[PDB]
């Protein structure tokens, strides 16, 4: 409920006349236990598990002195995953022009 | 860094509902009744159980070994966006068969094989494989979710 | 009665109350640690709370906040607040 | 039983996802590039060396910059002008006092076969007396707010307001702008630079663009954020394009992109810092990159925050030497770090870093050539080159360019030493430097020096090289070249070499370029055509071939087409098995075979 | 029978010619400044050193020159921004990428206590976003050409427009334009600098404007030229006199001038050029001007065009010091040249400058005030304090500070001497740095090393002395005066001295000011009110004396009215006959003797 | 070009024809004039009999070099002459193009 | 350097007028008859010789030793220019007497002495002096020019 | 019909290895003519003024380094003598 419409961040205020219209979807890899990709990010080639913290976030921003090994979203935004096995290799391309988050999990 | 300027996933909202949606099985669910072959795509009608939203799944086999899945609202009160002038072509299609079938499961042949896409109706999935090697599976944890256009106020 | 103050260079030997007096006494400046009347003196900002710190005589009492704890301008109509956190 | 899952979630739109089945890497490339493209060819100039900061103050220190390179003999192709250059950060525009007479100062420029990059922001300034503001005002090609003004934010020159580049129409004024005659000052040896196009907006949230304005068809800022980007970055290329009549090469560097932003140049990491450790991770950042499409990655040599220690420089001009984009760029309060600024045991390693770029520059023109016909990244992760070795699935200290070249430059202040691993089973590896050959897979232990830049060749490939390093690249572009043959363990090995003009689509439109093979196996090395249907007019001849693992023949005898059997001269060491064949002398453009008896 | 024939040529207006009869030239000086007027009393800040360049980069970087000042122990009073600081040469502008927050930046100089000055000049740039610009045009007070429309030339921002300051209206405007609410980001520490006043035309015949165009009341430029530029000066000092309500003083440095410039504030010989001959010039070039009534006059330190060689700065801070306006500046394209810069020998003769001007600033403000009450140059030829001795007429390589100092800078490379002339029969002089007594008249050479400042005080003088000096001169204006008593032949000597607040009126409108009176006769040193129309509060005292060719007393007592008789301790360098009276402790407002017996 | 005049490229339509004026003044007894700033030229004026008049016209001259007569930024029309015996001032009160010629006898 | 931005006095074109007037016989001449003397001030007509071309001196004795030439046209088509803004104050005045008189001169007392202004006739000169030693002479080269409004 | 040797006294070679666009002295000294060796060097003899050596990679590198445009012979730029 709360922030579904109206939202505010810092002293910013986003009046959201469409309300929530969020997409979301999850992919399963078996025999997957590498993947790269969805830059950018000051981050590792081999993406990190995001179980207990933050996912990888796409949202093309300017960020001041930006740190390293963190999942912060940077200047931009390529939703293509890569998943590479010594049998076989895989990629996912979440063709989408909005703000998206991408989580890992291990198996 | 000033960290405080740019939100976490609990401060962006669309992020801190979806993310709250735990493993489970998962309340979509495809109306085998609603399901449509053409040459260049598949179509089948997607419920929210709780919800009673109806979604249209546009299912396709490519050339170059490649699938291509596509989900929208059946009717919406807008049209939703589609990213254009990324794509630089039309992508050819693969042509899908009807090779297995059961009450809750369909199976599809991509041209002539290897490659096939099984179906499950309930709860709603896509599993992907290369013959009977299982490449990976659609809403297998059933995290899917699909915030319809709600009335304005 | 009382001792008289001695410069640590040994440049002289002056009566007590030529000590922060006002008036460079000592050709290093020993004799006049409080002031801003020799030219090669030194004042100590103890700076409780941040590390302490030596500045140039002429900056005692010039108006300008040298020390994070203020003890620099004492009287000089500049009012310096504790900025040593 | 190892299971990986991924989950994605955005904030509109509809679910549209591809799923590219391989079985191979390369297949995978080969996927994704049929859907979004390949990479858009680079012309030659853009693969040299960049000298940029923030900011050259006027003409003159541009011209003393460029005057700088050639006193103390070190190769530089760009000069870059920062934003100062404009009128109050007027985009298209000249400081009248500081740029009074750019079209001088790109003539003395073009004398010296050189170029420049001007920066043009997104960003126009509200003011009634700029006329790109009017006209963009006056046309209502601004994003928009709910309440039908125009959207002012806060950046660069102040108040400013972001024209719509989602509207086709705004793209298409935007590349008109860009003609010799609306871009007054401009020349063809000038190209551009589009910096903060995310957009950011410094009184935003997030220093960015409200999620509530909007766009081209109604659409909402979050319907479209990650496009604003790309679509800069295509307007510019287009606009470099048609000012010619279709017919130069662009070059535009971005900071912000999207997939398919490959089409339309190159992209930076953005504003780094000069840390060593953000020297390290410019390897993971392209390479993460590279895998998506974005071959023409790089970032800023030394750092653009903060001033290196002239050993960090001296790191990042190595480690830059062998990255795709090569450019030093720096922040306004930073000191001035011209190379030869530097003492002269710095400048020496930097020249000779230099040195080693231009001199692989036919291997940087062949590997973009072949990203842009098949999608193939230039840089690459070990583990796409040896899919099977485990033990390469996360390496990020080391990477490859194309097939051939393995790279693990130094990244520690006073490191003695780097440890090499170098994979494959049937493989051998040949030290660049001492022509030492190297068994895989091992970890093997280097030492090195400040000069060091540690760069292995593959047995099996075959390295063409311009060895006469000149001022800049358009100097060199009718040399002839020099082959590295690194023979494998059955004695063979293979290259290819494309040639064109260097800067227009002639390539395509007309088919003017030179694709050779050149292959090796038994005693014979043979040049043949990789292509027939190109064609190309041209002095580059082989004046000479370096052959790594051979022994001693007893006679060189070298085979054309056209011409009379010839004998050539060779020297060959004993210690290292290296020959090296004296001035072939044969044309590019013919066939031709070596026969060592 | 000696004879000169003076002959002037006008191209309009009357003939209007004022003799002016003497009989001493400071009977010239009093009947020249009864028609038009005299030195306006300079604010005691613009006494000081003034860094200045084109161009200082920043708000970061002129808070980094500031901190460099402290960090090297070096005073200054005034940094200044030039052109690039505005918006395009839009003047009353900030730059909003390099100068953002002004207030911010003028709020640190002020908890510094220093100030900043910023160049406002005359042509203001056609731009219709432009509001200056949108005014003047709108109210029809810019210089027009017979056909009815606005002038338009060429300058900094290209093209620009010129307001009639012929026009009271214009000028009225002008002023107005400096109140805090319409000069934003101004501050009562920015103060302000008119170049290009002649006014410079880059397009125009001769570099100015065209002889027909047409000014207030139908006058052509050919009638009025000369005092166009005193008019910029004009209403640029009453504008920041007006934006405090009438209070503070202004400072306003000018380039071009005329008779009567000197009511307005200070003028500077324009760009020189870094070379010997041009430090040489600066001396026969303010001279003339002092001459003439433009006392607060000087050159650029260092040369403007060019880098000076580092002895050569050296040499012009030595020579700058001992002038009226004392300003470093340069061209844009020169190496950065502040004091710190330099190797540590360099950097310390410099520092010893700036000490000995900070400490002589008392001498020079009352040097000032008998300017501005009489008339009378601070900077002066020897002839005119030697009217009969014929060996000074053309003398320019030395000049006078007053009665009291004379000044003979070393002006040549690797000099190991100088020869000066001491003039004055039964006169003594005193150099001031070893207390060597010299008699006159002579000519005298003294060996010089890179420290050396040949200055030497005047028997029957005294010069008052800060002592301790700060980093600028707001910090000092509290502090206790040392008195430097030179004794004649006669054993006589006398000085003034005029202490105020150091920046408003209240002298004037309040006579809210000290003027003492010393005299030294016999064996008694009196100090007594020079004016007793003026009253002060201030903590100021007399914290030593120093006496030049005294003996040894017995005894040194000290009367001041309201205290007992007091006991002073001494000592006595029988060497150099030099006597030091320790800490009379005295109010400086209060009538006091000192006795030695 | 008493009237209509062209220099280099720019021309003056000079609407109100010559209308300039001079006067000339002699100095018995004075060997030393000073004054007319600006021009970067030594204290003592010199005699221009073989030269150039002192001009003083407010002009930006780019590279100014040293001893000529040539006008620079500023313009005080005040001479002074001193001698042994007396000091004289002449202040010549006109705003317009001025030049100024020093002969000795 | 090139120096051919700037105008020698032969590219100026009054001042090679000028210039060329040389020392001589002025033909300038004080009509004697039109002396008036006012409270501030001594008028007196002079005319050209040659082109009959009428004009006015006004002659001042100042406070503090000091002395005021002004010359302009008797009739202008036009008003000439006198400089504004620059004089601080209208100089106070010294009363002029008539102390010697003959066919070709006047002779003039500032106040009560010791200046005095011999104004003579023709040709048309000035001489300063202070009692009897003559200071400074005024067109005695005969460089007067007045180009009047045509 | 002698050969020629480098300067350094290192090696000999045929008189048609000179200036034959192959640089075979390790000094250079074999190619003073073009810009085949690296560390060569091109006389500018600039009749009537001052003579320049210039870098060997500057031989026809299509810029004029010479006053007297010796050094473009080969390259499509052609230079004019500005020795004046
Ligand atoms: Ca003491
Ligand atoms: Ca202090
Ligand atoms: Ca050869
Ligand atoms: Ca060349």
């Amino acid at each position: 409920e709360p922030g579904a419409w109206e939202e505010t961040f810092k002293t910013h205020s986003d009046s959201k006349p469409y309300g929530p219209t969020s997409v979301g979807l999850d992919f399963s890899l078996p025999g997957m236990e590498h993947v790269y990709g969805i830059p950018e990010h000051a981050d590792s080639l081999r993406l990190k598990v995001t179980e207990g913290g933050e996912p990888y976030r796409l949202y093309n921003l300017d960020v001041f002195q930006y740190e390293l090994n963190n999942p912060m979203a940077l200047y931009g935004s390529v939703p293509v995953l890569l998943a590479h096995s010594f049998h076989r290799d895989l990629g996912i391309f979440w063709l989408n022009a909005a703000e998206t988050w991408v989580d890992i999990s291990s198996n | 860094v000033d960290r405080s300027n740019f939100k976490t996933c609990d401060e962006s909202s669309f992020c801190k509902r979806q993310r709250s949606i735990r493993p489970g099985l998962s309340p979509y669910r495809a109306l085998l009744d609603t399901l449509q072959l053409g040459p260049d795509a598949l179509t089948v009608h997607l419920i929210h159980e709780v919800t009673k939203v109806l979604l249209v799944l546009e299912l396709q086999g490519l050339q170059k070994d490649m699938t291509r899945i596509r989900i929208d609202e059946l009717e919406p009160r807008r049209p939703r966006y589609r990213v254009p002038d990324v794509l630089v072509a039309d992508p050819p299609t693969a042509r899908l068969s009807v090779s297995g079938r059961d009450d809750n499961s369909v199976e599809l042949t991509v041209a002539e094989g290897p490659y096939k896409i099984i179906l499950t109706a309930q709860p709603f999935r896509l599993d992907l494989l290369e013959d009977r090697s299982l490449l990976l599976s659609v809403n297998a944890r059933g995290l899917m979710a699909f915030e319809h256009q709600r009335a304005p106020r | 009665e009382s001792k008289p103050f001695t410069c640590l260079d040994g440049t002289a030997t002056i009566p007590f109350d030529q000590v922060n007096d006002d008036y460079c006494d000592c050709k290093d400046g020993s004799d006049e640690p409080g002031t801003a009347a020799c030219p090669n003196g030194s004042f100590h900002c103890t700076n409780t709370g941040y590390k302490p710190l030596y500045i140039l005589s002429s900056r005692v009492n010039d108006g300008v906040c040298d020390c994070c704890d203020g003890t620099d301008e004492y009287n000089s109509g500049t009012v310096c607040e504790n900025t040593c956190r | 039983t190892p299971q990986t899952d991924i989950r994605w979630m955005s904030e509109s739109g509809i679910i549209d996802v591809f799923l590219m089945l391989g079985p191979s890497v390369f297949d995978v490339f080969r996927q994704y590039a049929s859907l979004t493209g390949t990479q858009a060819l680079p012309p030659l100039f853009s693969l040299g060396y960049h000298q940029s900061r923030w900011n050259y103050r006027d003409e003159a220190d541009v011209l003393e910059v460029d005057q700088g390179f050639d006193d103390h003999n070190m190769p530089c192709d760009v000069i870059w002008l920062d934003i100062e250059h404009a009128d109050g950060k007027r985009y298209f525009t000249w400081d009248p006092t500081r740029f009074p007479q750019p079209l001088n100062m790109l003539e003395h420029l073009a004398s010296k076969r050189r170029k420049l990059v001007a920066i043009v922001d997104p960003h126009i300034k509200v003011d009634s007396g700029y006329r790109v503001h009017e006209e963009l005002r006056n046309h209502g090609l601004y994003v928009k707010t709910r309440d039908g003004s125009d959207y002012e934010g806060w950046c660069w020159p102040g108040s400013a307001s972001y024209p719509d580049f989602t509207n086709p129409r705004m793209r298409a004024w935007w590349s008109n702008m860009f003609s010799f005659d609306n871009y007054e000052g401009s020349a063809p040896n000038l190209y551009v630079w589009n910096d903060m196009n995310e957009p950011s907006v410094f009184n935003g949230p997030e220093v960015t663009m409200l999620k509530d304005a909007v766009h081209y068809g109604g659409w909402e800022h979050r319907d479209i954020h990650n496009i604003y980007g790309l679509y800069v970055h295509m307007a510019t290329a287009d606009g470099l394009i048609q000012r010619s009549g279709g017919i130069e090469r662009p070059f535009v560097l971005s900071r912000a992109f999207f997939s398919g932003s490959q089409r339309f140049g190159a992209v930076w990491t953005g504003d780094n810092t000069a840390e060593w450790d953000h020297l390290k991770i410019s390897i993971p950042m392209c390479l993460s990159l590279a895998l998506v499409g974005l071959s023409f990655c790089g970032a800023d040599v030394g750092g653009f925050f903060k001033n290196p220690e002239p050993e960090l420089l001296v790191r990042w001009y190595q480690m830059g030497a062998y990255q795709p984009f090569f450019r030093a760029h720096a922040h306004l309060d930073t000191g001035r770090r011209e190379p030869w600024l530097l003492a002269s045991q710095y400048q020496d390693a930097i020249r000779d870093a230099l040195f080693q770029r231009y001199s692989l520059l036919p291997f940087w023109y062949t590997l973009f050539y072949q990203a842009h016909k098949e999608g193939f990244p230039v840089m690459r992760p070990l583990w796409v080159q040896y899919p099977e070795d485990m033990s390469t699935f996360s390496i990020e200290d080391q990477f490859m360019l194309g097939d051939a070249l393995l790279i693990h430059p130094v990244s520690d202040a006073g490191a003695h030493g780097v440890q090499v691993y170098l994979p494959g089973q049937e493989e051998v590896w040949y030290d660049i430097q001492s022509y030492q050959k190297h068994h895989g897979p091992q970890t093997l232990y280097l030492p090195v020096t400040l000069s060091s830049i540690p760069v292995f060749q593959r047995g099996g490939t075959i390295v063409p090289r311009w060895m006469r390093v000149r001022r800049s690249s358009d100097c060199m572009k009718d040399d002839p070249i020099t082959l590295f043959v690194a023979l494998s363990p059955q004695g063979t090995a293979q290259g290819e070499l494309f040639l064109d003009d260097g800067h227009t689509f002639n390539y395509q439109t007309r088919h003017e370029f030179l694709l050779r093979r050149f292959s090796f196996s038994g005693s014979t090395l043979v040049s043949s055509s990789a292509d027939p249907k190109g064609h190309l007019e041209t002095p580059i001849w082989i004046e000479r071939v370096v052959i790594m693992g051979a022994g001693k023949p007893a006679a060189v005898v070298l085979q054309t087409k056209g011409s009379p059997e010839s004998r050539l001269s060779f020297q060959h060491d004993p210690e290292t098995s290296v020959l090296i064949l004296r001035k072939p002398g044969v044309s590019v453009a013919s066939d031709w075979s070596i026969h060592l008896r």
